[PDB]
């Protein structure tokens, strides 16, 4: 029934199938040039100690596209993020919505409006490409700073992104203008950390946020920074201490519908 | 000093009157009914 | 509170919510009319729904309703228009959606798939599968097919939308299938789903929502009526909602009970 | 003795406690058209003779076609056992005629030119019954006006039957209904199912069983009361009902409304 | 079970104790004479102040009072018909009376086939119809008619001629024989059960005239029957319209029938 979440539990100080998935660019596809490295990190993952028949790959054609709808495929998720100077909100984007949980409802811009009344109240965006206008209303619904009976002076927020996570003044009213034709907008609340999937950074230092809060950006116990000169020696280097990452993850949170954050009507 | 939630129990119904108060100084709009449904396909006829 | 652990649960024997409808175009076409969505909001008002609840999606064909299947609705309803050749494709979208899948991806180039127990099916989607299965022995040599063949093949399924494979467990196989019109995932079956109810017009409950020949259970969340027009199928649903309502229950993932236990 | 108050009876368990009927048949016309003979009426009654019944009060009448057996069936008999010929185009034909003859409908007149109607019970049916039968409704919420169609009219009305000969209709209960219907040729009652009656008895010689007989789509339960077999030839399909002849009437029974003591009861 | 037939029940005596529909039959002529078209809608109106929700009223136009005997239907649980009297159709308001008042459960009977005769001193013949013209011949031990030929069927003693509804008695203990239409009409046996509080008639015009048994000793005048004076059939609506209370209380509903006949028929 309830699983028994409301009786306490008590334990004593006397007593003494898993998956794997790994992520990658296409770049590095290409500089391999081969079409049997799926074989050689099998057979070396094998080899290492985790047995044949748990080691799959996908791979992307960009960072933004990989950002539409990201989807979970194994019990296991091991990502690596190519590191730049202009793609770093994106990035850290990314891994704020695919590190966590997240509980969603669909929204309507045309016949209502919306407000966020907790730190934990946000709205994610995601498709091909996403262009919110937001006005803020006071209490009267009035307009300030833009007319509600046009919907050229907004606010801009987004221009032509694949995945934006937009904050506004948490208690107060707006209204959104978005063309849906292909992209939409989600109101959620983030229920807790996800331990299923590991964001490891190559690049450059570690830049990842995943919190909007300014006075606190820390870094997890997951997130990773390794240097990198050729793909097959970062390959061999997650393969040396496999281990370690999957002490450091855990196996008890995954999805059942396999998708990055759920989508309750 | 529980005459307070009590006196706001009971002497809570002419509060209705209110609702006429801004109902009468209000401007109310009716709207006539829209056809519904889909439309019939017609057009001309044969042209020469 | 606590989650992830299941603890004893003790007790004594002495002492407005979402709802999702599915119909095919046909019947709209039927119907001919645009405001019957609001009338039908105006009854469940009447009935006990609060309006600004109940929502409505609409489909063309039980083939396009199978790919990416999925209902996120607290409480769905489906309706399922009775065909004369579509008997696999009704009842597997059926076993689909009533009950709670787990599924891993699979590579079908790089590996050789086996099956663990009796509770372990292959789901399979898209455009159009044509899915080829040939059983290894023991020894990595092909028994009736060769590994590096690709016509000798035995042929299970071709041009399905949704098409649920099971193959004998307990040895090896070989998969090709066209990764750019089809995708097959390993899926096994963890229990009931019970979110999902539904309706079925015309008919004889042929629906076996389990692929074992010795049993063949009707649960119950198979019901069957007769229909002549499409308005009489929509009064005797809305009349009789309470009795739909109180079959179905909350969904056993949504609640915080299976977080951190294949949570949703 | 005393009728129409229920009163306890009492019983007991260590007193050791453990014909005259009235048959009749509803069979359509192809059988006796397909069977070529007109004397097997004798036939039958002779071998009802060996198994034990009397004759003479044994009768027959046949329907031209299901649809002529739909419109006011009639049924004054004491065990009624009726062949309905199974289709896999006339579904809902088979059920409402089961239905009608498997619970007993307390009914009253509808006048739907100077009314209007809504229900108040799970058992509120709408049956009618006629030559030419088109039910055309529109609902009405609680202020009396039409939504999804305007009172005015009745050409914009959601119909729910098109010239059907019979026709069983539920609505959402609640609220109101207008109704139009061409009251020139066709009838519409209003009928609560008071409960089961087992004076009837259907046999659904044919294939894929699919009769329900409860209004509500939650329970479609298999009645005892419906009997159904494979058939190819009428000779076979009359042998097995005449050698199950003691089955059927151990299953069914007296009617529970004409017992000579249940009076004051909705009947006698 | 048995319905409560074998314990009675008991009560006290110093002891201190202190959807509904109602049917309305008129003939055409008030329907002619009023002239109103939507005078039901305002009867309805008249009658929701004595207690009856809308939906529980009707109104039925038969054309004539001989040709409404055929094949009466009950359709609520009270019923009150407006019946007119005649200065020549005495009878069949009597056979009418008789054959709604009280309860009937007839059997089968086919002349053609057999030979039947009255049972009791309760039990007689119904036949009804659009023409029943019906003809008695009494047979002897024998089989041989007296006063009539067992060949011919002409010189019967005619009982029934141009009538739309036909109650006959006969006398018991002799066999008979029956020359009935066997097209235009149809006949059964019955046996009388007993009285029914279901149904009551208002008279307009006459004087009283309604033997609602076929004993010519007793004619009772049983409660249930009631005659008023009538010049204009909006008078007689608003009397019995005024008066709904006293009819209610002088019948009852549990007398209801299933059958739209308000006759039972078991073969």
């Amino acid at each position: 029934q309830n699983y028994g979440i409301n009786l306490p539990i008590t334990g004593s100080m006397d007593i003494a199938t898993s998956t794997l998935c790994l992520y990658y660019p296409t770049e590095a596809a290409t500089e391999i040039n081969d079409n049997s490295w799926k074989d050689t990190l099998s057979q070396l993952f094998l080899t290492k100690g985790w047995p044949t028949g748990s080691v799959y790959f996908k791979e992307y054609t960009n960072i933004a596209s990989f950002s539409v709808d990201p989807q979970l495929y194994c019990d296991y998720n091991v990502v690596l993020m190519k590191y730049d100077a202009t793609l770093q909100l994106d990035m850290s984007e990314l891994a704020d919505l695919i590190l966590n949980e997240w509980l969603c409802n669909p929204m309507d811009i045309t016949l209502y409006y919306y407000q966020q009344t907790d730190e934990a109240n946000k709205w994610i965006s995601m498709g091909s490409s996403c262009t919110i206008k937001v006005c803020p209303l006071n209490t009267q619904t009035l307009g300030i700073g833009c007319l509600t009976t046009d919907a050229t002076t907004f606010e801009e927020v987004a221009t032509a992104e694949k995945l934006v996570i937009t904050d506004v003044v948490d208690g107060v009213n707006h209204k959104l203008d978005v063309t849906t034709a292909t992209c939409t907008i989600r109101n959620c609340k983030k229920l807790g950390p996800r331990e299923n999937v590991a964001v490891i950074q190559v690049g450059g230092s570690d830049i990842l946020d995943i919190t909007a809060d300014p006075t606190t950006a820390p870094q997890t116990e997951r997130m990773m920074r390794i240097n990198w000169k050729k793909w097959w020696q970062v390959f061999y280097t997650v393969v040396d201490y496999v281990d370690q990452i999957i002490q450091v993850m855990s196996k008890r949170s995954r999805s059942l519908n396999s998708a990055a954050f759920y989508y309750r009507v | 000093a529980s005459l307070i939630y009590r006196q706001l129990l009971t002497n809570s119904y002419t509060v209705d009157l209110s609702d006429e108060i801004q109902e009468i100084g209000s401007t109310k709009s009716q709207n006539v009914t829209i056809n519904p449904g889909p439309f019939a396909q017609t057009g001309y006829a044969p042209v020469n």
